[PDB]
């Protein structure tokens, strides 16, 4: 049988053997305060299962599509001798269009998380007395 | 050209966040679509059923090119709404050629022209529209199964983004969301349709499947049952997108939910491109000899849909009080006539199908323009109706109700007559162009033995004429619920306009009131031309009808 | 045969789903997967590299669809506040 | 009587009329009178263009009608064999 | 399949059958004779046979049942073991090969 | 030096008014065979787009900020230049496609090519690309200026698959080779 198939088995049995030892030879004494959430020693509101703002999700959307783009460039890398010049041109036409949409994401500041925590424009003039 | 125009417009759009640029990015897109027209006009000097392009993936036909040019004109006309301000100030003191070309008029126009309106502040709007046109035109030219799927997606995804581009509207986000979800269901049917074709036939070429289909037309191990019912699943996915019944439910809601300048382009372009694509499929898959394959033709869905689209479109439109829900049901009854002409495949019915699709697309566009203009005219008018106060997103759909049009013939008579002529043309009354379209499809169906569908259609039309007449009854028969604004016409508040010459020197200062505020010319001229085309079609029918006579002769010859 | 079974799961998980719109958008991802699988399995039987090419282009547009979906879903949620689909 | 050129000249005049009616602006304002030769002139320019495409459409159907008869005439010739 | 491009970078195994069907149609079908394409029917079945294999699946089913029922009924003398089969055509195993071939 | 075969590849036949010279002409030939009218029309077409956006600005201002119109001119300037070059290329290549009056182009095609024959040099020239890659290039660009409104494409590949029987060029040059030898005899 093949080296890969046994390799998968052995890594899984190791993940089991280590786990089984701890499941058997360690003390197990579960109580209410031992089984509470860690919050630096004070119990707080349980609110990790409610909607939470993600300030970088626009990254996740663009990450989705640029992965499809670099995967579509991997057959070219392993076919260059046959693609040659004529095939190179299409690969460059494809990467130029993909790159324009990337310049769109840099230009609009779509990959920018805003965070921190503008000068006087009132000039007075003196005419003196009436 | 359309691809260079998208890339060039995208590079300029990507280095600006200035919302004041939206009007000029729309004006450049109209210039771009005019070059596309000049290019597809040059490509028209050949007679051919089809010429394979780009490694067989794409094709060009005289029918393919006449349709891209039509899409380009329609797009130029819809693009005008975001290219010019709705209102205007006009005085006789500024009305000569020397005045327009060598004088300037200074005045406070921010409120009068709605400079900062939502339709004038979306930078990417023309760009997403160009992508939908790019997808539409590529689909008419698709010759492969894989090309079809990518092109319908490029068309569909842009229509989802256009339906959602008003991101601060809960009504557009909802319409956008429904459309994306149910259209994604529609595309999964289209992908299954193509996938079963390649799996049973070993080929992605439409040209190869048509050859297998023509051999199999004779008069034992591999009967080609797959072609008719792979094409059936493929067809249902396109009946969703043209909103033919019984796959129509989304379109009344989406069209009513999204803004009206947007619903103009989204309710017109998908139909032209999808119907032209189906036409070539229906011609090249028809078994001239009666056969076991004929008994199972995928085109019977089109007859079932046309049947259903006639009943559903006219009946459900009877009790619609919302003008956008009414316009969408009117479309579902017109796509029934289109489907009936597409399912009878004959020279006369192909002429009828081609004529009907172009005329309905110009007529439905007139209906949208009049509607949009009527709700920009109400700027110097005031109402006290609780219903007109309880509406939602009144900025994105100024006119939402049929009753909002009550007495419009007493506010602006010619715009009300323009809408009357357009509506009467939807009914099918002579001597308007819509009558001739309906008659051509009835003549073809009667000739080919579809006597029963002809009888459905005529009875259906009288039912649909009921709700068309309730619209006109609203315009003409009662009094306006809208009143001139009392302060815009008060003889005490007037803005100052000032006329300068070619080099920043004052000529004459003027004081102007609300009666000096009119619709901008690009919309009144556009409504004027389409109204008169509809009105006077009988004196100008020769070149338009012959254009469809010749295209059908090329498609059915050799 | 797994092609039909997977396609039926995604069709009902789209039409019979009464939970939320991300699960709507997931079930489309399942249907496309089953169709790609049918195309990939046929292409190996017919010695065709075109079917694998067709598969790869259904993966790229299936990701484009899911990005456009998640973008539209966020827009809708910002205004509605729930992407839960409501029955009764 | 319908001259392709006179109609489209008349057509352009009526667009300007219908424009001003929809806009609710006075017809036949004196400083704007130039728009009637202009709308009318453009309509004639279109009519000249239509006239040309009409000449090209007569030929194509004239060729086609000949091509149909010839296709039909030689078809029955082989039947008599 | 119909494309001409197979899995190893070489040509698709059903491409010759597709090119013959296209060649037959173009060279028999015409406007003068609508019925030349009836010559393309056997050529069309063969392209489907190289694609799905239903007819070659049907032949092997018939012969395989006929074959097994004959060998089962047939008199049996001595089975050539797997090791003997593995020793066919070797350098110094002449005895094993002769037993396998019964020569 | 007759190849004995002048139609190696199957090509699409189109019903056109004028004679077909080349369904996939090289970019240099389209430029070289362009008439002075083609420069005139393409230059006017390039001027048409920014001149259109200027007139729209004069008659109906956009009320844009201080530097927005100059930005829009640069885009309109490019798009008209891009649109007018496609117009100029399309006008010359149609005379090669047999889809425009091309009497001048036919004779300068018969001279150029029959010169290449008697010179022994390849009619369409030599290519770095492999013979199969040439085919893919010919099948991607032949008749491809008919799609210029949607997707532009130009032939930069020297391939031998141009849709025309090449016998007329050989059949011609030898007659110019027959007369040249006879004229040299009487000297
Ligand atoms: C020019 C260089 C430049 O302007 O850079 C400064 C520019 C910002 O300068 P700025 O002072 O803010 O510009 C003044 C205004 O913004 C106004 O800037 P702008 O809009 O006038 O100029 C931006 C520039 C940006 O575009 C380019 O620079 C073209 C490269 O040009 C345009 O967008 C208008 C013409 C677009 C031509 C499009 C040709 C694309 C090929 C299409 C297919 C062809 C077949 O930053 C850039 O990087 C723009 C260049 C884009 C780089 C993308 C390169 C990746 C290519 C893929
Ligand atoms: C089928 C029918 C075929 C045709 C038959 C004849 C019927 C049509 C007759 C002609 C009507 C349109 C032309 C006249 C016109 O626009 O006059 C408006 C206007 C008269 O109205 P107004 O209310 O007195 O104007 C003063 C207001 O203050 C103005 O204030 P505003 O801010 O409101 O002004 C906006 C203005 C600003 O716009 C401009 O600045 C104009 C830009 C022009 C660019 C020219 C490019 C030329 C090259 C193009 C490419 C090659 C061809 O935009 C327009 O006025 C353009 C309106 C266009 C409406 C749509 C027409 C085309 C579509 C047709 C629809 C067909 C539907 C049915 C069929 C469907 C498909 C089969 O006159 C002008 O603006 C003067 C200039 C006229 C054009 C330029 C001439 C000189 C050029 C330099 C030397
Ligand atoms: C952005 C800036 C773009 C810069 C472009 C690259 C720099 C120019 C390189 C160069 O000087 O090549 C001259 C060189 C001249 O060769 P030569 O020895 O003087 O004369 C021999 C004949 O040309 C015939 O020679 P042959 O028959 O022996 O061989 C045919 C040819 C085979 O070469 C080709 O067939 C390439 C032509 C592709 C087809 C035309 C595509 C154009 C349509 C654009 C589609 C737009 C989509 C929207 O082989 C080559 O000559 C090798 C050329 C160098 C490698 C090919 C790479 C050039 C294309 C680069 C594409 C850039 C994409 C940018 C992204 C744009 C989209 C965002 O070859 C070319 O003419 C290539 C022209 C490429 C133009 C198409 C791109 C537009
Ligand atoms: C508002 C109601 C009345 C409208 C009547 C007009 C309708 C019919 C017009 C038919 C039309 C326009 C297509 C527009 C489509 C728009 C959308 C669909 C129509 C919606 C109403 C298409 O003409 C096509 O007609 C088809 C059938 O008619 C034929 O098939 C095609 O072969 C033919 O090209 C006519 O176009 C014409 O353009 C002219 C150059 O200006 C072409 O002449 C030549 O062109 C170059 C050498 O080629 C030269 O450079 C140019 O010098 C030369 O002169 C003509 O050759 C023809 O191409
Ligand atoms: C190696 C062989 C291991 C198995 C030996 C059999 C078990 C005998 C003792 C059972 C009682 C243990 C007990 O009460 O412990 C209390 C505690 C836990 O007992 P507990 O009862 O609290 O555990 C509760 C959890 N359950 C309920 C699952 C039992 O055990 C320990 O803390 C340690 C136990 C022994 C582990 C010693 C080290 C393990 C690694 C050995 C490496 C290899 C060594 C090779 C050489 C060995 C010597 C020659
Ligand atoms: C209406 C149909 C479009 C049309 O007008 O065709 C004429 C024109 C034909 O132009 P054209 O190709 O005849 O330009 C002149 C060419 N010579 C000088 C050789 C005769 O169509 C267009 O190309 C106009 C492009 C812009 C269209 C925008 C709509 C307004
Ligand atoms: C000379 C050619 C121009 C080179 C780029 C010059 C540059 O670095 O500018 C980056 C540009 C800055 O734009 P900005 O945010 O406006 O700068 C602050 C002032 N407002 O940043 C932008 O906003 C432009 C958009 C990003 C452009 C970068 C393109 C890189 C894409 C990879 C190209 C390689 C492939």
């Amino acid at each position: 049988m093949s080296a890969m198939s046994i390799y998968i088995i052995f890594v899984s049995i190791i993940a089991i053997l280590f786990l089984a030892i701890d499941l058997i030879f360690a003390p197990h004494n579960p109580y209410k305060e031992k089984l509470s959430a860690f919050e630096c020693g004070f119990h707080s509101f349980s609110q990790s299962r409610s909607p939470f703002n993600i300030s970088f999700f626009i990254y996740g959307l663009v990450f989705l599509l640029l992965d499809l783009e670099i995967l579509l460039l991997y057959p070219f890398a392993v076919s260059e001798y046959v693609n040659s010049a004529y095939g190179l041109a299409a690969a460059l036409i494809f990467i130029g269009i993909i790159t324009i949409g990337f310049v769109y994401e840099l230009g609009h500041d779509a990959l920018k998380v805003h965070s921190r925590q503008l000068k006087s424009s009132v000039v007075i003039s003196y005419l003196g007395n009436i | 050209m359309i691809m260079i125009s998208i890339l060039s417009l995208l590079l300029s759009t990507s280095v600006t966040l200035r919302r004041d640029m939206s009007i000029l990015f729309n004006r450049i897109s109209i210039i771009a679509l005019a070059y596309c027209i000049l290019h597809d006009t040059m490509s028209l000097s050949f007679i051919s059923k089809g010429i394979g392009l780009h490694g067989g993936l794409l094709h060009i036909t005289n029918l393919t090119q006449i349709f891209h040019i039509f899409i380009f004109i329609i797009s130029i006309l819809i693009l005008q709404l975001t290219s010019f301000y709705p209102r205007k100030v006009w005085i006789p003191e500024y009305s000569s050629l020397k005045d327009i070309f060598f004088n300037k008029i200074l005045y406070y126009r921010t409120k009068i022209i709605n400079k900062m309106g939502e339709h004038m502040k979306i930078i990417e709007y023309p760009l997403i529209l160009l992508f939908v046109i790019s997808g539409a035109v590529f689909l008419i030219s698709t010759n492969d199964l894989v090309s079809i799927f990518l092109s319908i997606e490029l068309q569909s995804y842009g229509l989802y983004l256009l339906s959602t581009i008003y991101r601060n509207s809960e009504l557009s986000t909802t319409g956008g969301l429904i459309y994306f979800l149910l259209g994604g269901l529609s595309s999964c049917f289209i992908l299954l349709g193509t996938s079963l074709l390649y799996v049973n036939s070993g080929t992605t070429s439409l040209d190869g499947l048509y050859i297998l289909n023509s051999i199999s037309d004779v008069n034992s191990w591999y009967k080609p049952y797959y072609l008719n019912f792979s094409l059936l699943i493929f067809s249902i996915g396109f009946l969703f997108k043209v909103s033919a019944a019984p796959f129509h439910f989304w379109s009344p809601d989406v069209y009513d939910a999204i803004p009206t300048i947007v619903t103009t382009f989204v309710a017109i372009i998908a139909k032209i491109s999808i119907f032209i694509f189906l036409l070539e499929l229906v011609y090249y898959t028809n078994s001239n000899a009666n056969s076991y394959l004929s008994e199972f033709s995928w085109t019977y869905a089109l007859l079932i849909s046309s049947l259903l689209s006639l009943i559903i479109g006219t009946v459900v439109g009877l009790t619609q009080f919302r003008i956008k829900r009414l316009l969408a049901y009117s479309t579902i009854s017109h796509v029934g006539f289109i489907l009936l002409a597409l399912s009878v495949s004959s020279i006369e019915s192909t002429q009828a199908f081609i004529f009907y699709l172009i005329q309905y697309s110009i007529s439905n566009l007139n209906a949208f323009f009049i509607l949009i203009t009527i709700g920009f005219s109400l700027y110097g008018y005031v109402t006290n109706n609780k219903e007109y106060k309880s509406l939602l997103d009144k900025n994105n759909s100024p006119i939402q109700l049929i009753s909002q049009l009550k007495g419009y013939f007493y506010i602006n008579p010619l715009l009300s007559l323009s809408l009357a002529i357009t509506i009467f043309s939807f009914v099918g009354v002579p001597p308007l162009v819509g009558f001739f379209a309906k008659q051509m499809v009835l003549s073809a169906a009667l000739d080919n033995g579809y006597i029963f569908l002809s009888l459905i259609a005529i009875i259906t039309s009288v039912i649909g004429a009921v709700y068309y007449l309730n619209v006109i009854k609203e315009i003409f028969f009662y009094s306006p619920e809208h009143e001139v604004n009392p302060v815009l016409n008060e003889s005490d508040s007037n803005f100052s306009l000032r006329i300068l010459n070619e080099k920043n020197v004052l000529i004459r200062s003027v004081l102007l009131k609300g009666r000096n505020i009119f619709i901008s010319s690009p919309f009144s001229i556009t409504i004027s031309i389409i109204t008169n085309v509809i009105l006077l079609f009988i004196f100008m029918n020769k070149e338009w009808l012959s254009m469809g006579t010749i295209l059908v002769q090329i498609l059915f010859s050799a | 045969n797994i092609t039909l079974i997977l396609f039926l799961i995604g069709i009902l998980g789209f039409v019979l789903n009464r939970k939320n719109i991300i699960l709507m958008l997931i079930s489309i991802e399942i249907m496309l997967l089953s169709i790609t699988f049918l195309i990939l399995l046929s292409s190996l039987n017919m010695d065709d590299i075109i079917g694998q090419t067709y598969a790869i282009y259904i993966i790229v547009v299936a990701g484009a669809e899911s990005a456009i979906g998640l973008g539209i879903l966020v827009a809708f949620y910002r205004l509605r506040g729930s992407i839960a689909i409501e029955y009764k | 009587m319908v001259n392709r050129i006179l109609f489209w000249t008349g057509f352009g005049l009526a667009v300007r009329f219908w424009q001003l009616g929809i806009e609710m602006r006075p017809f036949f304002n004196r400083k704007s009178l130039w728009a009637y030769p202009l709308f009318g002139g453009v309509g004639a320019s279109f009519g000249y263009w239509l006239q040309s495409i009409d000449e090209k459409q007569t030929k194509m159907l004239e060729e086609r009608k000949q091509a149909i008869l010839e296709k039909r005439a030689r078809r029955a010739q082989r039947q008599a064999e | 399949m119909a494309s001409g491009y197979g899995l190893n970078g070489g040509p698709s195994r059903c491409f010759p059958f597709w090119q013959e069907l296209l060649a037959c149609y173009v060279t028999n079908s015409s406007e003068d004779n609508p019925d030349g394409k009836n010559k393309c029917i056997p050529v069309m079945e063969d392209y489907y046979e190289c694609l799905h294999h239903r007819k070659e699946a049907a032949r092997v089913r018939a012969l395989q049942a006929a074959y097994r029922e004959a060998e089962a009924k047939k008199l049996q003398e001595n089975p050539p073991t797997a090791g003997q089969i593995r020793n066919l055509g070797l350098l110094n195993k002449e005895e094993d090969t002769k037993k396998v071939h019964c020569a | 030096n007759t190849p004995t075969q002048t139609y190696q590849f199957p090509s699409k036949t189109v019903k056109t008014d004028y004679p077909l010279i080349d369904n996939d002409p090289h970019f240099t030939r389209v430029i070289r065979y362009a008439r002075p009218s083609d420069y005139a029309h393409g230059l006017a077409a390039a001027a048409a787009g920014p001149a259109a956006l200027w007139l729209m600005e004069r008659i109906s201002p956009s009320q844009v900020g201080r530097g927005g119109f100059a930005k829009a001119m640069r885009l309109a300037g490019f798009i008209g230049l891009a649109g007018g070059f496609l117009y100029f290329y399309q006008r010359s290549i149609l005379r090669f496609y047999g889809m425009s009056e091309n009497a001048r182009e036919v004779e300068m095609d018969m001279r150029e090519m029959t010169d290449r024959v008697k010179a022994g040099l390849p009619l369409y020239g030599e290519s770095r690309l492999s013979p199969a890659m040439q085919g893919v290039a010919a099948r991607q660009s032949r008749y491809s200026a008919l799609f210029f409104g949607v997707m532009p494409w130009f032939n930069f590949v020297n391939h031998n698959q141009h849709g025309v029987d090449t016998a007329k060029y050989y059949q011609q040059a030898e007659r110019e080779l027959e007369a040249e030898r006879l004229a040299r005899e009487q000297a």
